[PDB]
């Protein structure tokens, strides 16, 4: 599964 | 930017034998950006019928795909995988060759 | 042996109207089972192995749900990007990114991943220790500012340590029948005569699954790099791969050569001579 947490905007 | 030159190969997924229903591929890799026109070809005209995987790309960021049509050798028939992409002034044209 | 799990997304603006075209595939080792393409009709995330089909409905919401996420991200990304490195609005350009895990023979975690290109150059990447940052230049500096004070690291190194293996590891037990087993290199040689004093010998791999291999000549019982060609291992197509490697040699001497192969598949490695 995707990663929920950590995909930031840079 | 960098703008990376495309590898091609071209070839069949089973050992060519004139009347069995196989597969034509041509894969292209170590490529950037993305954008790329790839035809496969039978007798120097563009076949119809031709899928592609999904986009992906390697450790160096560079992008592969493979495409492919479901295809059946002869002596006469010759086929060859046609690419353009920004890296390239004159599409390369890679003949096929059921030895390699 | 070991496995991994990885998700590569790739997007690329389109300048003049509308948002980024942007790809996204989830890899189980060799094997891709999931995809979302910003351009198909279905918009959602897709099954691409039989063994995934398994997942249900609350699965695929949650995914699609979560490759969206990444895909807006992505778009505001681009856009940030351009202003970094005082790109126009005309230009096309992409970003890259690769998460995922990997896992020893017995499952556990060995490694995590979370890199991110801009044009096909490193940007930002998470240090193996996941507690810390590579910053490529002064734009990526920024970035990583910003990931630390909103402890990016943190997050990820959960992710990564904890659920990624655990999905991985529930994908192996559901995919076994495939993902558990090894396809061994059906090997053999081809010969051709360039010339009346010159042959070409070629040995083939095929078939095989994982695509890691190693094929090297010998001469005498010793390693053969020169007049030597290898071809970059490749995907036939059905889940399977091939790869050959190739020695010139003079006309009548084709039995000093010989030819060896190493896959996870076979118990010890193989031999190859021409008859």
């Amino acid at each position: 599964e995707l990663a929920g947490w950590g995909i930031l905007t840079v | 930017m960098i703008q990376r030159t495309p590898k091609i190969q071209v070839y069949s997924r089973h050992p060519a034998e004139n009347g069995k229903s196989n597969f034509l591929n041509c894969y292209v890799s170590g490529f950037h950006p993305s954008d790329i026109e790839v035809d496969l070809l039978k007798n120097g005209e563009r076949i119809e019928k031709v899928e592609h995987s999904d986009l992906s790309f390697s450790k160096d960021w560079s992008f592969y795909l493979l495409y492919y049509t479901e295809f059946t050798p002869t002596e006469k028939d010759e086929y060859a995988c046609r690419v353009n992409h920004v890296t390239l002034s004159q599409p390369k044209i890679v003949k096929w060759d059921r030895d390699m | 042996g070991s496995h991994s799990m990885r998700y590569f997304f790739t997007s690329v603006s389109r300048p003049g109207r509308g948002e980024p075209r942007f790809i996204a595939v989830g890899y189980v080792d060799d094997t891709q089972f999931v995809r979302f393409d910003s351009d198909a009709a279905s918009q959602r995330m897709e099954p691409r192995a039989p063994w995934i089909e398994q997942e249900g409905p609350e699965y695929w919401d949650g995914e699609t749900r979560k490759v969206k996420a990444h895909s807006q991200t992505h778009r505001v990304d681009l856009g940030t990007l351009r202003g970094y490195y005082n790109q126009s609005e005309a230009g096309s350009h992409t970003v890259q990114r690769m998460y995922g895990c990997d896992v020893g023979s017995d499952w556990r975690f060995l490694r995590g991943y979370h890199q991110y290109a801009y044009d096909g150059k490193d940007y930002i990447a998470l240090k193996e220790d996941l507690r810390s940052w590579t910053a490529a230049d002064m734009a990526a500096q920024t970035t990583k500012h910003k990931w630390e004070a909103a402890h990016v690291a943190e997050q990820l190194r959960a992710y990564l340590e904890g659920t990624c293996v655990e999905w991985l590891r529930r994908y192996l037990e559901n995919g076994k029948e495939t993902l558990q087993r090894t396809d061994a290199p059906k090997t053999h040689m081809t010969h051709h005569a360039v010339s009346d004093h010159e042959a070409t010998l070629r040995c083939w791999a095929l078939s095989f699954y994982p695509a890691e291999i190693t094929l090297t000549w010998q001469r005498d019982g010793e390693d053969q790099t020169q007049d030597t060609e290898l071809v970059e291992t490749r995907p036939a197509g059905d889940g399977t791969f091939q790869k050959w490697v190739a020695v010139v040699v003079p006309s009548g001497q084709e039995q000093r050569y010989t030819c060896h192969v190493q896959h996870e598949g076979l118990p010890k490695p193989l031999t190859l001579r021409w008859e």
